């Protein structure tokens, strides 16, 4: 599978993912994959699941949002963007399966930094922390022990370094490389780390 | 046979369209609706056309309608072609909430409804909608707004418009008396002043013109008016201006 | 069915085998696993025999249409996304494909890998097929990205030979193509490689 | 008795009972070139005079091929003829696929004449203004002719609007076409119709008159440019 | 257009919308194509009167495939629709049949598209064209059986021409080709004949930026538009300077 | 109804006030909890509250459908929608998708407004079986641990302060007995003049 | 009962090439799963004067596929006034099978013929359309018993690569010996055989009768 | 080609076909509707051409449901097709919502149907004007559907022929608080001496509400109690 | 009507329906664009009633992608449909080819859409002339211009709208190849020969470069209109 760790602070949102592409399950096809579907309106979406369905849905949900952000001079709200992609999963559930798990995360000038969480089906719900994949059973507990209120970016990355080293030690497929998406003060930067 | 074709979607030798300009002057002989944007909120004016004294004139009026809890318009034109557009506007106001879980901004509902007017003058071969209303509301991205559509579809954003009949004399009042920032009480008398000078009168008859206002108190109250609340506005008009 | 890809300092080197079996019987030994698309983009059919050969030729119809309407050479990324989108419509219909598209576009030497359900993955050392894992492991010890063409085509033959030796699904004649910057060169068939022998006995 | 009211539609009927919209299309076949077909006891030949728009252009084709024994030669607008020649070809091919025998020539002409009838009742569609010289050999030699309205006439000799009043009289007084068992004399009679119905100060047949023969053992053979101009186009 | 309709036959036996649209093919830029036994040469004019144009986006000699190369006449906007339909059908033919399409067959599908009013089959029912295409093409190529050259009209009468001329000067250039075109001609004999006919009927001079001829050789069977180098050496020949 | 995304709702009816309670568990898998702020009750009107229970892909979908239809009916009538017309609407919306059902077990708590006020509590099922109940009503995964539970702790007519304690102990004693639900409690007791969104410190187990 | 619509009617088709000739031999036994319907059903149907096609799947998908290919080949001869080459027939036949990819034509076919002056070409594929230019092929119930025999004459594994000459007089006798070996070992292989030889001047319909076991 | 709007605009800015439709309703039988404080009254004179038609067969007061009464004036053929769509729309609302169809929700639907014929290609506008009355939970109501598509929240009006001078009766003989029994006396006078006619008897159909009672159509002998005065 | 040939051929050869739609562009707001080395400054003309319509609701100067500007002229009501049909294909190309839509394809799409309306049945021809200034597949900037007849062409500088002859004739004289950034807008703002109004509240300019469209504030446009009247005398 693929771990999708997502932690939301009081003034930031940090998303973590796996950079391993698993096609032909015995081996790893390519390292340093692209799971994040960056939206122009400060809404870094993060998908997870099969590579065939994360590409057919991450692209469709990006152009459909970029169209709305271009048909109007405004930008999409993160609350509206989170429920728009939730509607597309429920719509594309009766016809196509779409075994994908997304971690909606962005920023709004009226609701602060938000972060949502979905599932195979459409199970959107705003949370302060969340995880996906098979590695969620080993990282959802670390985030609860270290979720001191009014966090900061430098302390949240320390949690992930205390989290990535746990997946490297007691998980089935030991992941080493990771990709972070820090969203502090309207500056989405990609700080991919290893080990 | 094709000899009975009126050719409602065919251009003229002067470049304009016949059915669009015919409906444009058709709404110029209807009632007059006033549009006004103040600091506290937006205020829409109307003018109930007189048919007889047997109308209720107390519970409802056929000029200012509600599209949603934050968007309301004032019909100025053919009342028959407007009810099909208000029904089409309420559906687009709720289709956005069902598809995005957020209120629809008023700058997007006008584009969703002017395309319906534009499509009738594009294909199909039917007559255009002979109506144009002052659709205005309040959004969370740009505050209070007021838009004015047309039977062709070229809408525009405004601050004070008085379409319908006698628009020339009505727009001259709002061009000089509308301040850059007006309160709700002072703004209500402004819409009442430009309306009494539109029907060639001095004071309203109180069984006339109806108003409405939004004034978002962080919840978009959208309070309309009664025949008794207009009496207090008519008294303040008669006192000084 | 063992395919390859290199993306060296020079162009991409594509190499395949020529076996096509049906269960426990070989149909033919002269199949063309390299299906070109344009003057620069050349695909690599794998997995199914005609389940992907049709779309590799169907892509040639879509590309040549775009090659004239816009009078510009299409990219490999656009040729991959087009093939991945038309393959996603036949996801739950019973297909079985693996395709490695490679060429030379306006931005470097691009290379992609399209699966059955449109798993378009971009990389530099792709391979697919039955004996993919064997040839996939030979390249990890010699792919250095700075090897000249002389010792480059030998690696493609050395990797396929070790893949057609351990696997039974692949085998036959070995093909190895070299995508140039303005076309592609060719090498036809080896059919018998002795990289570890002196004609003494059988190895183990 | 009007040409302005009962004329701008296929639906309007004239007061005397005519249909001026389909009669105008019937007059379109009298604007093209000529084509004469002769039916013998065991052979059917089709002669068609092509037309050159200029000196540099090539003469456009007039005689076509539908199957191994069915051949036509249009007369009128060629854009509507391509619709009927691609419909008749698909009918004979579908008969050889659904069944294995040759398509009946009477049933084939019944299916192409109904295509005219379907384009005469609706108001959007127009009548196919083109004459079809259907000449085939199934079991007995047959020659059919369609019109813009649905009609069949198992004719024995014809012409097509160019100089038909000069060609019909030549064939109306010639009843020896049946007993002319020799194919060589039959093609000379068919070529004599085009010679006697040609415009003045014009070339007779400078390898620009299509001629095809179909018969008992003869399939739809097209006479090459090395067999008719040597003796068949040099007897007069 | 006054209550007559599109499908209406005239008393002389002709369509009204066809003859009304035939007068529109004599307004665009002139062109001339010559088909000899050695190859096919096409020619046109580059009317770039407005100096602010890029002079590259406007081309009166497009391509349908590597075999077939054609010109344009009449309405330039309607020419891009027939050519786009020709570029698809000819390329779709390469998928069904491994060989290239024949010009005689490629012209048939284009001629069938200009008369979509009385059709009853598929492949054209998705968008029934209401008006006839006011554009005369000059399709030519080296498919098989030697190189050919065809010329279509909105009436559908596609006559194979050995050397034709379309455009505004389609009548002023017909007399030059009917008297100077020889039977046996090479490429150089055809390249100079394609330029001298474009010199008499022309309001400007035959410089590099005025003509944009293209040739389709018989050996390689691939069209190739003549660039600024090959077009400069051929205009400097001047085999018949007459005035 | 499924064990996936567990949860339950309950509605009680006092003398003149009504109360509706629910848990706040967004169960990812059957035995998993990823959120403790998933309110299963929605404000459908000013005095017509709805409580959905079941799979989360149909709870959010049916709420958006009901909000699209109630708002389309409130502005068309220029008056708020009552409960009787809203209750029968859910019996037709759920039945309109009988082949592809919405895995939700709703509940409807709201004043009938006859100036007067009535309790009008009712529940449904997966297909839309109307069940009018003048007394307490419950639907959800914990339906088996709440029917008999509320049968022993229910009075005929209770006041406002007494109804909240009678419904809090009715939910806390049943949410701790179930394993796939009960990570919180949010009772919404409402009177004809005011509403109260009181949360409960339930057993986080 | 679920009605499986696929049955193997037996029969084999043998194919050889050379420099200017192709040989397509086929038995003529149409049989059921275990009984024998008839002893004459030609599995080889000619298309043009220099191209034929043989098949060995069910008899339903053979008379249809041959007539469907003959219908399209009779349309192309009149729309282009020229007979099609084998290089262009194989492409037309590759897309016919893919048009029914979900309900495949259960008939493995062989395409034989000559296009240029000599150029002996052959085409063989599976039941879905993966055509490949081969030099020798066998298809049918005896596809696994005849294919190793033809792989010894055309291709080689011997030390000394002998048999440098392959004339039509000896190559015909080898196919007559190969088809005899299929009857003596395979069950579905028939008795009457139609040896089709396509030289530069047409085709031949030489016959041969095998064991009626 | 067979669908194009026939009710096109005009250079003066009005649909001439709509005004041509209003001339048809202005030349039909008068239809009077009067609302009150405890019920709604609808009346319409039935012009008897002969004594062969059954008075119980033809009708001008139909039932939309158990509480909504309708009254037309104009083309009788266009009324039966509009009545069928009125009852069908009163069922679709009653199927989704268990309550009774409200008059404002019913008039707004019928107004959308009659207006659709003004713009749909190939059809003419409805040549009639309705008078929808009914007991609602929000009080009594009475609406009139103009053939253009618009509706008016009337209180007491007439729509048939001579609807100008006959309407002047209600401008003076009507107060803001009138009972149901007093409305019958003022409704008969608007059809007896406001027209010359004949002695109005057994030719006037009246529909009542009777203070939330189900819609009752008065008989020929029940109206005699009011026709005597 | 419905499926009726609205755009028919006149008895002389021209298209009377397209000739009327092309004439509708003459009664519209003017616009002018000009290509440079690696950027392209646009310029549109607007007219609105003072003390009302402050943001103008962005009538002209519409964005289609991150690097595809568009400016029209003519029927403003029809731009709501033509742009939305263009912007939809601008994202569809980014979904099927996974590359940003070049200006070569967008201009070929608008000309394909406008030509489809002058050829279909029961449709009114789009009385709107546009100009698309974007980027090609490589880093090349080309300015197109689509007339209502369906014909498009690239341009080094072009002007459309009300009386597009005098403004285009003036641009044909002083147009330099590689004009500077502050110098190219000097030529774009020198196109006020059409609209007789030297106020800064009528012309709106832009600047497209580095795949991001930047507007022009009223402060620098006031100092630029200060030099137009002084250059006249």
């Amino acid at each position: 599978m693929d771990t999708l760790i997502g932690l939301r602070g009081n003034n930031f949102v940090v998303l973590a993912a796996d950079t391993y592409s698993i096609n032909s399950i015995i081996k790893l096809k390519n390292d340093d994959n692209t799971k994040f579907y960056d939206i122009h309106g400060n809404k870094c979406l993060l998908l997870g699941g099969s590579i065939g369905d994360r590409l057919q849905f991450g692209e469709f949900i990006r152009k459909n949002v970029h169209l709305y952000q271009y048909q109007n001079n405004t930008d999409m709200f993160v609350k509206s963007f989170a429920f728009f992609t939730r509607k597309n999963l429920a719509y594309y559930l009766r016809r196509n399966p779409f075994e994908v798990n997304c971690l909606i995360a962005g920023y709004d000038k009226k609701d602060g930094y938000q972060l949502y969480w979905c599932d195979y089906l459409s199970n959107m719900d705003s949370v302060n922390k969340g995880a996906h994949g098979y590695g969620a059973y080993l990282v959802s507990a670390i985030l609860d022990k270290y979720y001191h209120e009014n966090l900061t970016v430098d302390e949240a990355l320390d949690i992930f370094k205390l989290c990535f080293e746990e997946l490297k030690k007691r998980f089935l497929l030991t992941q080493i490389n990771y990709e972070l998406r820090i969203m502090y003060d309207n500056k989405v930067e990609t700080q991919y780390v290893t080990v | 046979a094709r000899r009975y074709d009126s050719r409602t979607t065919t251009f003229s030798p002067e470049g304009r369209l016949y059915q669009v300009e015919y409906a444009l002057e058709a709404i110029n002989n209807a009632s007059i609706t006033i549009g006004l944007i103040t600091k506290d909120g937006v205020i829409l004016g109307a003018d109930k056309v007189f048919i007889s004294k047997l109308i209720d004139k107390a519970n409802n009026y056929e000029k200012i309608y509600k599209i949603d809890k934050h968007i309301f318009c004032g019909v100025a034109g053919l009342n028959a072609d407007a009810n099909i557009l208000i029904n089409q506007s309420r559906l687009y106001a709720q289709r956005y909430l069902y598809n995005y879980n957020e209120v629809q901004p008023v700058s997007q509902l006008v584009v969703q409804i002017c395309d319906i007017k534009q499509s009738y003058t594009q294909y199909g071969g039917l007559r255009p909608y002979g109506v144009s209303f002052l659709i205005g509301g309040y959004d969370t991205k740009d505050g209070y707004q007021l838009y004015h559509t047309d039977p062709s579809g070229n809408y525009s954003g405004w601050f004070a418009t008085a379409i319908g009949t006698n628009n020339l004399t009505a727009s001259s009042v709002l061009k000089q008396e509308w301040k850059n920032d007006m309160t709700l009480e002072e703004g209500l008398l402004l819409a009442l002043k430009t309306l009494a000078k539109s029907t060639d009168t001095e004071i309203p008859k109180s069984e006339k013109i109806e108003l409405a206002y939004l004034t978002n108190k962080d919840g978009e109250v959208y309070q309309k008016y009664l025949t008794e609340k207009e009496i207090e506005e008519l008294i303040k008009l008669y006192t000084q201006k | 069915t063992t395919t390859l890809a290199f993306k060296f300092k020079d162009g991409i080197i594509v190499a395949v085998d020529s076996r096509a079996s049906m269960g426990s019987f070989i149909s033919s030994q002269n199949v063309e696993k390299i299906i070109e698309i344009n003057k620069n983009i050349l695909g690599t059919m794998a997995g199914g025999a005609a389940d992907c050969l049709y779309w590799e030729k169907y892509l040639g119809k879509i590309i040549k249409i775009y090659e004239l309407r816009n009078n510009e050479k299409i990219s490999v990324r656009a040729a991959s996304t087009i093939l991945s989108n038309i393959l996603y419509q036949y996801k739950g219909y019973g297909l079985c494909c693996g395709i490695i598209l490679s060429g030379y576009d306006h931005t470097g030497f691009n290379m992609f890998y399209v699966d059955d359900s449109g798993k378009k993955v971009e990389g530099n050392l792709f391979s697919c097929g039955s004996g993919s894992t064997y040839a996939y492991s030979i390249l990890d010890s010699a792919y250095d990205y700075n090897l000249n063409l002389d010792q480059a085509v030998e690696l493609a033959r050395n990797a396929i030979y070790h893949a057609t030796f351990r696997d039974g699904g692949s085998g036959g004649k070995v093909r190895v193509f070299h995508i140039h910057k303005n076309g592609y060169d060719k090498i036809i068939e080896g059919e018998d490689v002795f990289d570890l022998h002196y004609h003494y006995t059988n190895p183990e | 008795m009007y040409r302005n009211l009962y004329d701008t539609d296929n639906i309007i009927y004239s007061p005397e009972g005519r249909l001026y919209q389909v009669e105008y299309a019937s007059e379109a076949i009298k604007q093209g070139t000529c084509a004469v077909a002769i039916k013998s006891k065991d052979y059917v030949v089709v002669s068609g005079l092509k037309k050159c728009i200029s000196k540099l252009s090539f003469p456009q084709e007039k005689i076509f091929k539908i199957d191994d024994y069915i051949g036509i030669s249009m007369s009128g607008i060629t854009s509507d003829a391509k619709v009927l020649t691609k419909f008749m070809q698909n009918e004979c091919l579908s008969h050889k696929f659904l069944y294995n025998e040759n398509i009946n020539i009477e049933s084939l002409v019944r299916s192409v004449a109904d295509k005219y009838q379907k384009n005469t009742q609706k108001s959007s569609k127009r009548a196919f203004g083109v004459g079809l010289m259907i000449a085939a050999y199934h079991n007995e030699p047959c020659i059919f002719e369609t019109r813009p309205n649905g009609s069949y006439f198992e004719y024995d000799a014809l012409s097509f609007g160019a100089r038909s009043h000069a060609s019909k009289t030549y064939l109306e007084k010639n009843l020896h076409l049946f007993e002319e068992c020799s194919l060589e004399e039959l093609i000379l009679h068919c070529l004599k119709a085009l010679k006697c119905s040609l415009s003045s100060e014009s070339e007779l047949t400078i390898s620009n008159t299509a001629l095809a023969v179909v018969g008992k053992n003869h399939p739809w053979q097209e006479i090459s440019s090395l067999q008719l101009e040597e003796y068949l186009s040099k007897v007069k | 257009e006054y209550d007559r309709g599109v499908n209406t036959f005239s008393p002389e036996g002709r369509l009204f919308q066809v003859e009304y649209a035939l007068g529109a093919i004599k307004l665009g830029s002139t062109a001339v194509g010559i088909c000899v036994n050695d190859g096919v040469i096409l020619a046109s004019e580059r009317r770039i009167s407005s100096t602010l144009i890029e002079k590259d986006s406007v081309e009166k000699l497009l391509s349908i495939d590597d075999h077939i190369g054609c010109a344009m006449s009449g309405l330039m906007a309607d020419a891009r629709t027939l050519i786009d339909y020709a570029r698809v059908e000819c390329n779709h033919y390469k998928f069904i049949y491994n060989e290239n399409i024949n010009i005689k067959s490629c012209v048939e599908l284009i001629s069938e598209l200009a008369l979509d009013f009385s059709n009853l089959s598929d492949s054209k029912r998705k968008k029934i064209m209401s008006r006839p295409f006011g554009v005369a093409l000059l399709i030519g190529g080296v498919d098989k059986n030697g190189p050919c050259l065809w010329y279509t009209e909105p009436s559908g009468t596609n006559t194979r021409f050995s050397a034709a001329s379309i455009g505004s000067a389609q009548e002023g250039a017909e007399l030059l080709l009917q008297e100077n075109y020889k039977k046996d001609m090479t490429f150089e004999q055809a390249e100079i004949l394609a330029l001298t006919v474009l010199r008499q009927v022309m309001e400007d001079k035959l410089s590099t930026s005025n003509v944009e001829i293209c040739a389709i050789k018989k050996s390689d069977q691939t069209f190739y538009k003549y660039n600024t180098d090959d077009i400069s050496r051929i205009i400097d020949v001047l085999p018949s300077p007459v005035y | 109804i499924y064990n996936y995304n567990g949860g339950c709702v309950l509605g009680m009816s006092g003398s003149n006030c009504v109360a509706i309670a629910c848990d706040l568990r967004l169960g990812a898998n059957t035995f998993t909890t990823v959120s403790t702020k998933f309110s299963k009750i929605f404000k459908m009107n000013n005095n017509v509250y709805v409580g959905l229970s079941g799979l989360a892909t149909d709870i959010q979908t049916l709420y958006e459908i009901l909000r699209y239809r109630v708002n389309l009916y409130e502005v068309r009538q220029d008056a708020e929608m009552d409960v009787e017309c809203f209750a029968n609407m859910l019996s037709s919306i759920l039945y309109s998708n009988r082949f592809s059902p919405y895995f939700v077990n709703p509940i409807v708590v709201g004043f009938k407004l006859k100036v007067n006020y009535e309790p009008y509590l009712t529940a449904y099922d997966l297909i839309g079986a109307k069940c009018e109940t003048r007394d307490f009503v419950v639907n959800g995964v914990t339906s088996e641990q709440l029917f008999g539970m509320c049968e022993s702790l229910y009075v005929k007519d209770q006041d406002e302060n007494g109804l909240f304690e009678t419904i809090s102990q009715c939910l806390l004693s049943a949410l701790d007995r179930d394993c796939i639900s009960g990570w919180g409690a949010e009772v919404l007791v409402l009177t004809p003049e005011k509403i109260i969104k009181k949360k409960l410190k339930a057993r986080m187990d | 009962k679920r009605w499986y619509p696929y049955i193997d009617n037996g029969g084999t088709v043998i194919g050889l090439t050379g420099k200017d000739y192709v040989i397509l031999a086929a038995d003529t036994r149409l049989s059921l799963s275990y009984s024998i319907y008839t002893r004459f059903c030609p599995k080889i149907s000619k298309l043009t004067d220099k191209c034929i096609i043989g098949s060995s799947g069910m008899q339903s998908d053979i008379k249809t596929l041959h007539s469907l290919l003959q219908k399209k080949i009779q349309l192309f001869v009149l729309e282009h006034s020229h007979y099609p080459d084998i290089h262009v027939i194989a492409r037309l036949l590759c897309v016919i099978l893919y048009s029914r990819r979900f309900f495949p034509y259960y008939a493995f076919n062989i395409l034989a013929g000559v296009d240029e002056n000599n150029k002996g070409v052959l085409y063989n594929y599976d039941s879905v359309g993966s055509y490949c230019e081969a030099t020798h092929s066998c298809v049918g119930s005896g596809s696994q018993l005849i294919l190793p025999i033809l792989d010894n004459r055309v291709e080689q594994k011997n030390q000394l690569i002998k048999n440098t000459n392959f004339n039509l007089g000896d190559d015909i006798n080898f196919v007559k010996d190969a088809i005899t070996s299929a009857t003596e070992r395979d069950i579905y292989t028939g008795d009457k055989t139609l040896i089709y030889v396509i030289d530069k001047m047409g085709i031949n319909v030489n016959t041969l009768d095998l064991k009626q076991d | 080609e067979y669908s194009f709007s026939l009710t096109t605009f005009s250079p003066t800015g009005k649909l001439v076909q709509i005004e041509y439709a209003l001339n048809r309703v202005s030349s039909s039988s008068p239809a009077l509707g009067i609302r009150a404080k405890n019920g709604v009254i609808i009346a319409t004179e039935k012009k008897s051409p002969n004594e062969l038609i059954e008075e119980n067969s033809i009708f001008k007061i139909q039932q939309i449901s158990e509480h909504i009464g309708i009254v037309y004036a104009g083309m009788p053929g266009d009324f039966r097709v509009l009545l069928k769509r009125a009852r069908k729309e009163a069922i679709r609302y009653s199927l989704q919502y268990g309550s009774e169809i409200l008059v404002k929700e019913l008039v707004k639907i019928i107004a959308s149907i009659v207006q659709e014929f003004t713009q749909t290609g190939g059809v003419r506008p409805f040549g009639l004007s309705l008078l929808i009355c009914g007991v609602d939970v929000y009080g009594y109501h009475l609406y009139q559907i103009d053939p253009s598509g618009c509706y008016f929240n009337w209180m007491a009006t007439c729509v048939g022929k001579d609807y100008q001078n006959n309407m002047s009766f209600l401008e003076k003989r009507y107060n803001k608080d009138i009972e149901i029994e007093d409305a019958i006396h003022t409704a008969i006078l608007t059809l007896k001496e406001s027209y010359e006619g004949v002695l109005n008897e057994k030719n006037i159909e009246i529909g009542v509400a009777y203070d939330n009672k189900p819609f009752k159509i008065l008989t020929q002998n029940e109206i005699k109690d009011y026709l005597i005065e | 009507s419905y499926d009726r040939a609205i755009t028919v051929f006149s008895p002389d050869g021209h298209l009377l329906q397209v000739e009327h739609a092309l004439e509708a562009v003459k009664k519209g707001g003017c616009a002018v664009a000009i290509k440079s080395s690696n950027f392209a400054v646009l310029a549109v003309e607007k007219k609105n009633i003072p003390k009302l319509q402050n943001p103008k609701t962005t009538e002209k100067l519409i964005k289609l992608d991150e690097h595809n500007c568009l400016a029209f002229a003519g029927l403003n009501a029809d731009a709501r449909v033509l742009v939305n049909k263009t912007r939809l294909e601008c994202q569809r190309y980014y979904l099927n080819m996974d590359e940003p839509a070049p200006v070569d394809y967008i201009a070929k799409y608008v000309a394909k859409v406008q030509q489809k309306f002058t050829h279909r049945g029961g449709v009114r021809p789009f009385g709107i002339a546009t100009l698309i200034a974007g980027f090609k597949n490589n880093k090349e900037i080309c300015i197109y211009q689509t007339e209502p007849s369906g014909i498009y062409a690239a341009w080094k500088a072009q002007a459309i709208g009300k009386n597009a002859k005098i403004v285009q004739e003036f641009l044909e004289k002083n147009y330099q190849e590689n004009m500077e950034q502050k110098d190219c807008i000097f030529l774009a703002l020198k196109a006020i020969f059409e609209v007789v109004e030297l106020s800064s509240k009528n012309v709106e300019v832009a600047l497209l470069t580095e795949k991001d469209l930047t507007f022009i504030e009223e402060q620098e446009i006031n100092s630029m209109v200060e030099l137009i009247d002084q250059e006249r005398t």
